[PDB]
């Protein structure tokens, strides 16, 4: 009753693609049907109350099975769910319905949710980004390049005032943003109200001395919603332009509320993806990051960490580029090479800045600019704070490298091919960049 | 051997590079045009550089394919407002954004 190979999905249906690794011997159509049932009705055996309902309507149906290229032990199951199975404007409900129970199904060795098609009629019920890329650029007055940020380290042990000192020195050197670590909420060594006040002083001081708008992603991730909103309110009260939330660990209910609050109060929202690798790393069991990307765009954020792309080998980058498109673009066509199983239309829902972070330094700049283009935030932690002349100098080196790569790009140069030359030429006018290049040059013995 | 970082006011994109000569400015105009963006010129008093709304010089140069005419207008705007900061922008109608924006003369 759940395997319906003649079913043509409606344009309003939510669709899911599950990669199923069945127990050897289990019939593919039976497994697909079982996953459709558990993720909609939960059961195969009819009880009398079922007969009170329109059973043909209110069920998921598996409508297509495909081989997984390269993996004979698995198959893709495509399942369609009527739009009415779900609470409107609720990523929480869609997620709970799709993934609440089925991952424990004992007749499969593993289940992986690869993609979910959110129909436009459902997308229109969700708040989405508080601002999105283009509004954020207008509010911050920043055009024509990627934005630059830095996470303050160490993550532990700094007072509010010392933390603010680090923030101030980074911002004055040319970074647009600094960032709270995901684990910085309110700790004995640095209580949140003190952090917010000293960070805002740092931000204002650096802004005055550079004449460029600055911000610092103040983490409002908190034990309860009351605390989260109190911290968000205080950021607004003191004039902070941007806050941060850990959407998976704080959770989707909290995130969606906070994003609505940010939209209502003009505050930008940076989203950290802490814990994603618990869920998204195993290729045979869990939820692919591209699904978590769609969920965040609907729940809402103005920036989202996406991975750096450059940290993977050249043949392994396509999926990352796919979810970056899902995050930023209005319409993303099906493309199996990039792991996009369904066309995804966002309509007019704005895109979200892709944030590249993790182990990057000035020598990655040409590739980062080429791969991400302008609507990205490039975060440099060790690559700013580790500059031998300190944070302002570190920031300035990254800023010069970025601007030199963008200018070269705009001139029509192949900036990856000519990256060393572009950086070297810029370093002739920037002592800070010249020594940064020395600091992070890969030494080969 | 540590060198102290010298603080000064900045002016957004490209302001961490040396100021552009004619050749470098022309290359940016040609880029903007190749992207289908409409060049525009703005100016403002130095103290008001952070304003969201600068004075527009004439109107945006819609359909303009001639790089030299845009550069000539930049120079003409400078002549009209010799103490002002002068910015080149390029309007992207599909994004409702600016594809490019930078300060050509930093003001005085």
């Amino acid at each position: 009753t759940y395997w319906m190979p003649e079913y043509t999905p409606l344009d309003s249906d939510i669709l899911a693609c599950f990669k199923i690794t069945p127990q050897p011997g289990v019939d593919r159509e039976e497994a697909a049907a079982a996953v459709a049932a558990e993720s909609s009705t939960g059961t195969w055996t009819t009880v009398w109350t079922d007969l009170l309902t329109d059973m043909d309507y209110y069920k998921g149906r598996a409508y297509r099975i495909e081989d997984v290229p390269g993996d004979d032990a698995a198959f893709y199951a495509f399942i369609a769910y009527p739009i009415d199975l779900f609470e409107e404007g609720s990523v929480v409900n869609v997620f709970t319905s799709l993934v609440g129970n089925v991952f424990g199904f004992k007749a499969v060795r593993g289940l992986r949710l690869e993609d979910v098609r959110f129909p436009l009629a459902y997308v229109k019920t969700c708040g989405g980004p508080p601002h999105g890329i283009q509004v954020e650029r207008d509010k911050m007055n920043k055009y024509g390049r990627p934005l630059l940020g830095c996470t303050i380290k160490p993550k532990l042990g700094l007072s509010a005032k010392n933390y603010g000192r680090a923030v101030y020195e980074c911002l004055r050197g040319g970074l647009d943003f600094t960032k709270d670590d995901e684990n910085i909420n309110s700790q004995p060594f640095m209580r949140w109200r003190d952090r917010f006040l000293f960070v805002q002083d740092a931000t204002e001081t650096a802004e005055a001395q550079t004449g460029e708008r600055k911000g610092h992603y103040l983490n409002v991730t908190a034990p309860t919603p009351e605390e989260m909103y109190k911290r968000a309110e205080f950021a607004k009260e003191i004039g902070a332009p941007i806050i941060m939330h850990d959407y998976i660990t704080g959770g989707f209910t909290a995130n969606t509320g906070l994003a609505k609050w940010c939209q209502d109060n003009g505050v930008l929202l940076h989203i950290h993806r802490a814990m994603h690798a618990v869920i998204d790393r195993n290729p045979n069991h869990g939820i692919h990051f591209r699904v978590l990307t769609k969920i965040l765009r609907l729940s809402g954020g103005d920036h989202l960490h996406t991975g750096t792309v450059v940290g993977k080998l050249e043949g392994d980058r396509a999926s990352t580029l796919g979810w970056i498109d899902l995050l930023r673009e209005s319409f993303i066509p099906e493309d199996r090479s990039r792991g996009i199983f369904f066309d995804q239309d966002w309509g007019s829902m704005p895109g979200v800045f892709a944030v590249a972070s993790g182990g990057i330094h000035v020598w990655h700049m040409p590739a980062l600019v080429n791969i991400f283009g302008d609507d990205s935030v490039l975060q440099f932690g060790g690559g700013t704070l580790g500059h031998p002349w300190g944070n302002a100098a570190g920031a300035a080196a990254n800023r010069v490298a970025l601007e030199a790569c963008v200018e070269a790009r705009n001139q029509g140069r192949d900036i990856e091919k000519e990256g060393k030359e572009i950086l070297t030429a810029a370093a002739q006018h920037s002592p800070e960049l010249k020594i940064a290049m020395e600091t992070w040059k890969e030494i080969k013995f | 051997e540590m060198q102290d970082y010298k603080q000064s006011l900045k002016y957004e994109t490209f302001s961490y590079l040396p100021p552009m000569n004619a050749e470098r400015i022309r290359a940016q105009i040609k880029y903007a045009i190749a992207q289908g963006w409409s060049p525009g010129i703005e100016h403002v008093e130095v103290k008001n550089s952070m304003n969201q709304y600068w004075y527009m010089w004439k109107l945006p140069f819609f359909g303009e394919q001639n790089v030299d005419n845009v550069l000539a207008e930049i120079e003409a705007c400078r002549s009209a407002y010799p103490t002002h900061q002068v910015k080149l922008v390029a309007y992207d109608n599909y994004a409702q954004s600016l594809g490019l924006a930078f300060v050509v003369y930093r003001g005085n």
